[PDB]
């Protein structure tokens, strides 16, 4: 579909601005730039996953539906239910869950501060 | 178990 | 047999009386297992079936966070919808949401659903393909486009086919003694004169789980809708359900009428006649 | 907008037996919107400790609720359920009939 | 503005799903998890920047506008014009900086190729 | 004085005849310095003034990459707009885009602009605040919502206050001899007898730069912005401009008319009388 | 939507019989961009005539300079011939050293 | 110097 591809293209460059606009370029930011190169890989890989999932007449690609199902399920258990799935891995998972909780509070504080009129 | 979040209409 | 898990959300604005009301309930089959009421004291997801009380404090912390995210976005929704329909602030409106999954007798995914109503009528719903949306009107069409942009359908498909079925199964095991039980109906029959020449036969079915049940009246082996009054199945309050079916019969012809009860707790359907 | 009116069933949890404790039930269903007033009445007087289920709804989006209270039926005691809703001209009273 | 706030909230969770949906949780996926923690931080930071630039400005924040101007300018020169950026390194880190700038310029050229190939294949 | 950098893009669908035409041209003040033409052999941004040739090969690669992204996005746009306006694919349609910046005498940023036309009418324009859009009709409203979501106004504002001004200054320095020059008008008058009682005086300004100029006829020192013809300023083809002003006078009264020439390369304004 | 061309025919430098020069046709103020312009010498159309790069004004109308090298004489006549969708007929404008 | 990229209408 023509319109699906156009939306995927448009989302790529929309995110490119969001990466570009805050990246100061100099030697003090070498690790920020390396992170952003990976984010650019990520944007490209996810656009490819969207094409595979949404486009009718497409070439052979790995359909992401089943990884989406599995990743959703695992994250619900990691972040919210605590159903069980070494020490290094359980430590990033704990930091990850704290980060997701903080993300929620960050987002709903915006609604609380500016999105409600009462 | 609930959905992890919902989206604004 | 087949099973389902379903969550029901009700969101009511209360103009001039504070925060919108928010209520969430969860079911496995015809058994409620959780509740949240924005007006209650706990401000938490609460247990409503004894087999969920075993879940640890982390689970309860998690469901409370997710339901609170539901509550807060539903509150935004009430304003958004007010704006879509150009409605004044003074009127109270209702948003309703229902989602969940079905599994077959082998506990495998069958279908998922996600439905959203505004003021008691369909607004937007996920189709059975778990890809597309039914948008009732031009406001829903705006919501459809935002939900397409954000890949809401993909989030739901991922939940419906994974989490939803995973946690439905788990509840079915933990609550095996009650959720996987069938209470056959305890049946009987009453009789009252209703006129000079007529009487009512009422066929009763009490104490049954699950709620699904068929009660039909036959006169001389043929089913009748005429004079047949069927009350909606109702909760007894103890986890089982009740229903009755009444037929008005010419006084003297009672022995021509049979009541038929079909329920999965029945090895074979029942035939009852007035004796 | 066409508001929907409640259906009402008044009944007991167990088959009634005078002097044996029981539960008086009032099941209101099929109404929209959700604000509703339901009372259980003893000889025309409203009973105090009446509880109800958590609001839920049906496939057609109409709401349902169960109101209930413990009671012990006798021979002379009359019971009823009194329901008020925006769709009603006056409160609707349904008497409990042991059938 | 309530609408702007709602749109920033909505974008935040839109990206959260794009992170979550491809976040495989394995051992030897610990580095992917650490990368996604940093991505969530960036999502939150960029939302904050949007709140500052739009939405009145809730005053008590540093307007990102001038940083947007300088960063656009340096990026057009690194990727396209090749005009020299001044005072971006010293002798001790000249080589690391030049290396990553080159890697970066290649990644941006590859990004353009990748995106416009999509329009070539399906958009035209 | 003031200065400006401006890019102009023309995009024309060519139904049946292959890919659409795309032409890009860039100007500092009244001087063109670059072009791209999709129909040309090189498929590269091309120098059109000698002082831009100084830039190295990496710069021209980079401008070629950006102009190619412009051209491909304009190609997509032609189809989108065809759809927004429910138009068939039988007719040629034209998209135009203009953008750039103005600086003052100090070469500091004065204003920026970005404008878009479809078939000869305004479609969407960035307003002078560099935050807001002017959308013509319902179609341009769809574009305005897409461009708000993508933060197009912020991308453009970053460019207009930085890169645009940065490279405007660099071209002014590099092309000092030509861009920072003023060529004063070479002036003269002609005389054409129309009838026996009327004559035509024509005031000529030739070989001046920049194109900004004022020519005015006065009769007894009073301006004649009523009965004087004036032609559009026109290029000579060599980097300068030409213009004239003509008034029809009663023959015999020519000495009562004076032409006045105002141009930045003239220390005091000129005043011309017939012979 | 559509605008009709203005036409100016003229030489780059002041015309001198025997001295090389440039014959210009300036077409401007028109829309859409598809246009037909020809330089004529004694009614016959000059070939290898060039034109500037398509550009446009703030009101969106296009302008083009068509031009060729030429040497004016006392006897040779030059003109610009222009056709465009907004014109019912090709418009011919004679070169005159005003 | 041209804009780095333009956005589809």
């Amino acid at each position: 579909d023509k319109e699906i591809a156009k939306e995927i293209f448009n989302m790529m460059f929309m995110l490119l601005w969001r990466v570009f606009r805050s990246q100061r370029i100099d030697a003090n930011n070498v690790e920020l730039i390396k992170f952003n190169i990976r984010v650019l890989d990520w944007i490209m890989a996810e656009a490819d996953n969207d094409l595979c999932y949404f486009i009718g007449t497409h070439d052979k690609c790995e359909n992401p539906k089943e990884q989406w199902v599995a990743n959703y399920q695992n994250l619900n258990n990691v972040v919210f239910t605590n159903k069980e799935l070494k020490e290094e891995t359980k430590e990033v998972l704990k930091k990850f869950k704290e980060k997701v909780n903080q993300f929620y509070r960050h987002a709903f504080d915006i609604i609380n501060k500016y999105g409600l009129e009462h | 178990s609930l959905l992890m979040w919902i989206t604004q209409v | 047999g087949s099973h389902s898990m379903r969550y029901f959300f009700t969101s009511v604005s209360r103009p001039g009386r504070g925060e919108p009301r928010f209520i969430a309930v969860g079911y496995v089959d015809d058994t409620q297992f959780v509740r949240f009421d924005s007006d209650a004291a706990s401000q938490r997801m609460e247990p409503r079936a004894p087999w969920i009380e075993q879940e640890g404090p982390e689970y309860w912390d998690g469901e409370t966070r997710k339901v609170k995210a539901h509550s807060q976005t539903h509150r935004v929704d009430l304003g958004t919808l007010r704006g879509y329909y150009n409605q004044s602030e003074a009127g109270s409106h209702t948003v309703q949401r229902m989602y969940g999954c079905d599994v077959g007798s082998d506990w495998r995914f069958l279908r998922g659903y996600h439905q959203y109503a505004y003021d008691g009528k369909d607004y937007i719903a996920l189709k059975e393909d778990l890809r597309s949306w039914t948008a009732a009107d031009m406001a829903a069409q705006t919501t459809k486009h935002k939900w397409e942009a954000a890949h809401v359908a993909e989030q739901l498909r991922a939940y419906l086919e994974g989490t939803c079925v995973e946690w439905l199964r788990r509840y079915l095991e933990n609550g095996k003694e009650t959720l996987q039980r069938t209470d056959a109906p305890k049946t009987h029959m009453t009789h009252h004169a209703v006129s000079d020449h007529e009487a009512t036969l009422r066929c009763w079915a009490l104490s049954f789980y699950p709620a699904e049940i068929t009660l039909t009246w036959q006169r001389d082996g043929e089913d009748q809708t005429q004079d047949t009054e069927l009350v909606e199945t109702r909760p007894a309050g103890d986890g089982t359900f009740q229903k009755w079916a009444a037929v008005v019969v010419p006084s003297g012809q009672e022995q021509r009428y049979t009541c038929h009860v079909q329920h999965e707790g029945l090895p074979k359907p029942l035939t009852l006649r007035w004796e | 907008m066409i508001q929907r009116t409640p259906k009402i069933q008044v009944y007991s949890r167990h088959p009634a037996e005078n002097g044996k404790s029981n539960f008086l039930n009032c099941y209101v269903s099929g109404f929209h919107p959700s604000d509703i007033e339901v009372d259980l009445l003893k000889n025309g007087e409203r009973i105090e400790k009446v509880e109800h289920s958590d609001l839920s709804f049906s496939k057609d989006w109409s709401f349902y609720l169960l109101y209930y209270t413990e009671f012990t039926p006798t021979e002379k005691d009359e019971y009823a359920c009194r329901v008020n809703h925006v769709t009603l001209s006056q409160p609707k009273i349904v008497k409990w009939d042991r059938d």
